[PDB]
């Protein structure tokens, strides 16, 4: 958690612009509350499900 | 609702919720026994078929938006109007905007009375009842 | 332990396949069937706008027949008419009648003599499995004339749509037996018709009851065919929803033991290298 | 002689006093049929209600004026306010009219209803129309039908049923317009 | 998850045990019932997976009569407690051993095939199970005529 | 009884009760398998039904109340008076008084000489076997 | 096949391969999905029958034998053949059979120019239409 | 699974392999009967979650 | 399973509007113009609001 915080805190709107950051998302064994993916769901706004 | 349990508040609760939220929280219980069961579409027993749209009015009525509490005098109002039928044969998806017909249109000091003395009070539950009968609720 | 829920999830998620594929192939029995039940219901109507429609009758024998599936994955529908032909059994027995008792359905003789074992006397079945015909319903018929008794009582399931499924009673009365005692109105309402056959009123009297039972019967059979299927697709999109909700919590918890699982030879192996190092 | 009001309205009755109340009265074949036989009116003039039927089909629920058909005793036709009969039909060519255009049908054999309130029920069992007849294959059948006679009554009865079918069958055949 | 049903006490009667259940400490008669219910309970439970993945019409009538009473004993396990009475508003009903035995060999013989289910649910034992019965049967008729209302203009 | 094993096998095990324990076990392993279908208790087939209310007086036959073991000559007869069939007159839910019935009503000089002789004898096999039908068994 | 990816594929492929393993693996995706639900073969629609037969035959017509790799315009044309018509009347147990003989039998002068133009050019196209008629089919 | 049916050697037919199952090595009227064995066993398998 | 015709009218709305809503989230990119030929269009906000 602190290292993807450390990451992905460091994307934000400052009062000078901002950056928006567009992450594709891998989730391992197809298990949505891995942590890898349920640390990282914490911290997105938006997802966009690209589906075949 | 039938997860979420407090049993520290109960005794903690406003008196004049404590009697009108008491028939909330059983008539929810029967709605949560009916459609747990009767989403088939089996049949119709037609007094189960009255409890599915009773608990589909409180469910509605149980709502809330962000960011606007309310006190807690036009929230056991709102309840009143509610299990007592008041608010019966309005349809279900009028009765976030018929919830706001309540509070608009009742007047104004029987909330001083229900805050104050923190009970809904013989002298005042006759009143409310007849405060409420005078609603102009939406869809007729 | 943590491999009998991966063949568990392989089960149920197999489960919800076969559920669903007979799902459809009920859908798809029940919409060429109800092409044919439509059909059929032209011809039930003339016999019971001249014969009337009398279930409450003083017959002395009684032949009932409960029409039932023969295929048992169908959903109380069987259970239903048995629950019906118990009490219209317990309708007209008060006077001390004979009745016999048939079943048309391996459903029907599986329940039928649960609830009464001695009036009970013959089994009809396998009726549905090619397609059902006027012939294979008249020979039914007769095979239900070879007792002789005072009236019929037919019951089945009536396909009003794809939900509702009422259970109809039919009746049907032996000709000069009880249908010519039955229309006595001062007089009688048969007096008004000119029969036109070759030998007289009792003989084509006899004639129009095999025929109006053959019809009732053959309507019934297929009437409760297809409200057979109606439920069994029905019956099949509940148990493939409860079985896809079944498959959601197995794979949940599988999930939860697998994360559970790698933690834990995570932590033996620290451990263990912790106690050297 | 009416000691007995049989019926669905009365059959509630003994029905509710004596079944569980988780039922309700089953249903009755009279629930769905809405036109009887001794009441009021469906005539208005000329054009009748005909009801053709078979057990696999429905081929006229229409309106009309005057219907032909192959009695026992012969070919009858039936206009509009005609007396209420039983007949009982042998195999022979049904003629709907209504007008210049009429439906001819060759049926099997099966009875056929007029009731009081002019409502007429034509219900057979086989009603195979005459452009979908082959005249090749009916003597094929006739020339059995004529030579065999067997030794016991039953096919003795199916011989004559036979021949009185298909002799029929001919002479509806050749005469068609 | 027998909590999640609504049955309080919420004692898996299947996982629970005790040495004293013994024919020679408690008894012939309390001991058989004992057994009787756990049968019926163990026979139930091994009936889920087909009333969850088939629904409940497609059992045997032995099995269906076992469901039916295993539903009823799984609501006559549970008891209103006294120290519940605060937060529930049922009062506290202490049974008796003997009011237990009476009550649950009369539900497993088959004296009680003819209760619904709840009128075993959160209740003392054997006679208030038909109390509630009654009280839950003049329910479904109780209707009464214009409102009794005796309020409008009440009079100073 | 499928996942126990003993793999000293029937070596190891007493003459007569070795006459009786294949058919007991092969009969259990019938209505193991063709159980997991005996929920459908409604198409009677007439022979797995047979195996499945055999296997239920066999299962049965096995129950046992505790602090008292039985002899192994009441044993061995127990079993035999269940796999020649003796007891199918019984119902299911009656064996373990019958079989007290059985064991209490049998002559005590049946025991007597099949713990002596080892293995049941064909002097011995119908003695016994008119010595079970003279006793009354509990169930009709 | 549906487990199995390669995201590279999309042209990196024989050109006369994916003419028709476009259709050969979009076939192959409604037989998957129909596969496991109509196992029985008795009550059936006159659209999932047909791509069940057809995933039958395409099934059968990719398994090969070890240690005989396939030349490249050989499994175009057997493809070509069981997608295309040609191959729709014999059963699943002679599809075997039936591409080697689609392979033995077929004049092989299309396969000198399948493998030098790399494609199926239309006057290939045809002949590869006339030559798959001819072919005497083991299916009997 | 072999075993609890009575089925001894309790020898699983979908499990058992050899380098000795070649049309080369066994001869293809070995290998033939083998495979078809094989496959037979393996589609009652498929059928059996149906035919219980 | 049963057809198109099975459902009601107000479903034929229901179909044909999201079938042009299905259609109408579809959009040509302006890089993807460079192998597929027609020009990419950039949407503002105002006018997907009023569109849909």
């Amino acid at each position: 958690a602190t290292d993807l915080g450390g990451l992905q805190e460091r994307i934000t709107t400052t009062t000078k612009g901002s950056i928006t950051s567009v992450q594709a998302v891998y989730v391992p064994a197809d298990d949505l509350t891995d942590p890898a993916p349920a640390t990282t769901f914490a911290h997105l706004d938006a997802t966009t499900v690209l589906s075949r | 609702v039938g997860l979420s349990v407090s049993r520290v508040g109960s005794a903690a609760q406003f008196p004049g919720m404590k009697q009108v939220a008491g028939t909330l929280k059983l008539e929810l219980a029967q709605y949560r026994e009916v459609a747990a069961f009767a989403q088939f579409g089996s049949d119709l027993d037609a007094a189960t078929q009255y409890v599915l749209e009773r608990g589909a009015r409180l469910t509605e009525m149980l709502k809330q938006k962000q960011f606007a509490p309310i006190p807690i005098e036009r929230q056991t109002v709102a309840v009143y109007a509610a299990t007592k039928g008041f608010l019966d044969k309005v349809r279900v998806q009028d009765i976030v905007a018929a919830e706001e017909a309540v509070i608009s249109q009742v007047n104004p000091a029987v909330f001083k009375i229900l805050k104050a003395n923190g009970k809904i009070t013989p002298a005042l539950d006759a009143h409310l009842k007849a405060e409420l009968r005078k609603v102009k609720l939406p869809g007729a | 332990s943590n491999q009998a829920v991966k063949q568990r999830i392989r089960a149920i998620k197999n489960i919800g396949k076969i559920t669903k594929a007979m799902k459809m192939v009920a859908a798809s029995k029940m919409k060429n069937a109800q092409i044919a039940v439509e059909q059929s219901r032209g011809l039930v109507d003339p016999f019971v706008r001249l014969f009337g429609d009398f279930p409450a009758v003083n017959s002395n024998k009684s032949v009932v027949v409960a029409v039932t599936s023969d295929k048992g994955l169908c959903g109380g529908l069987n259970s239903n008419i048995t629950k019906y032909t118990r009490a219209t059994l317990a309708t007209t027995e008060s006077e001390g009648k004979d009745v016999v008792v048939v079943s048309i359905g391996d459903k029907g003789r599986s329940q039928l003599t649960r609830i009464e074992s001695q009036r009970y006397q013959l089994a009809i079945a396998d009726t549905y499995k090619v397609r059902v015909t006027f012939g294979q319903a008249s020979l039914i018929v007769e095979e239900l004339i070879k007792h002789n008794p005072q009236s019929y009582q037919i019951l089945f399931n009536k396909f009003r749509s794809a939900i509702s499924f009422k259970p109809t009673v039919a009746t049907i009365l032996s000709p000069d037996l009880l249908e010519k005692q039955l229309e006595d109105v001062t007089g009688n309402s048969l007096d008004a018709y000119d029969i036109e056959a070759s030998h007289e009123r009792s003989d084509v009297l006899r004639d129009l009851t095999e025929f109006h039972l053959g019809v009732t019967l053959y309507n019934a059979m297929l009437e409760n065919n297809c409200s057979e299927h109606a439920s069994r697709m029905s019956a099949m999109e509940n148990s493939t929803k409860s079985a896809g909700e079944m498959l959601g919590k197995l794979t949940l918890d599988y999930n939860r033991k697998r994360q559970a699982t790698i933690t834990t030879e995570l932590i033996e192996i620290i451990a263990g290298a912790s106690a050297l190092m | 002689e009416a000691a007995a009001p049989a019926g669905p309205k009365e059959f509630t009755e003994v029905w509710n006093k004596k079944a569980p109340s988780t039922l309700i009265v089953p249903e009755f074949p009279s629930n769905y049929t809405a036109v009887k036989a001794v009441g009021e009116g469906q005539v208005h003039g000329d054009a009748f209600p005909v009801n053709f039927y078979t057990p696999h089909s429905i081929l006229s629920q229409a309106q009309k004026d005057t219907v032909v058909l192959p009695g026992v005793d012969g070919y009858f036709g039936v206009k509009a306010s005609h007396v209420p009969t039983i007949a009982q039909l042998k195999p022979g060519v049904v003629e709907l009219h209504s007008g210049a255009e009429s439906e001819k049908f060759f049926v099997s054999g099966g009875f056929a209803f007029v009731h009081p309130n002019g409502v007429t029920d034509i219900c057979v069992l086989e009603a195979a129309t005459l452009d979908q007849v082959d005249p090749a294959a009916v003597k094929s059948a006739l020339a059995a039908a004529s030579a065999a006679q067997p030794t016991d009554e039953f096919e003795q009865a199916a011989n004559r049923a036979a021949i009185e079918l298909y002799s029929a069958l001919e002479s509806a055949v050749e005469a068609k317009a | 998850s027998i909590a999640e049903l609504g049955i309080y006490p919420a004692v898996d009667p299947l996982d629970s045990t005790s040495r004293m259940l013994n024919p020679n400490v408690i008894g012939a008669e309390h001991y058989n019932v004992a057994r009787g219910v756990q049968k019926v309970l163990q026979d139930y439970k091994n009936l889920q997976d087909i009333i969850a993945i088939l629904g409940m019409d497609e059992l045997s009538e032995e099995d269906k009569l076992t469901v039916a009473r295993a539903r009823k004993i799984q609501r006559f396990l549970s008891q209103p407690f006294q120290v519940a009475e605060v937060f529930t508003g049922t009062p506290g009903k202490y049974v008796d051993l003997a009011d237990t035995i009476s009550g649950f060999q009369g539900v497993l013989t088959g004296k009680y095939d003819d209760l619904p289910e709840m009128a075993f649910y959160m209740v003392g034992d054997i006679k208030e199970v038909k109390e509630k019965a009654d009280k839950m049967a003049k329910d479904i008729a109780s209707r009464k005529e214009a409102d009794n209302k005796k309020v409008s203009e009440e009079l100073k």
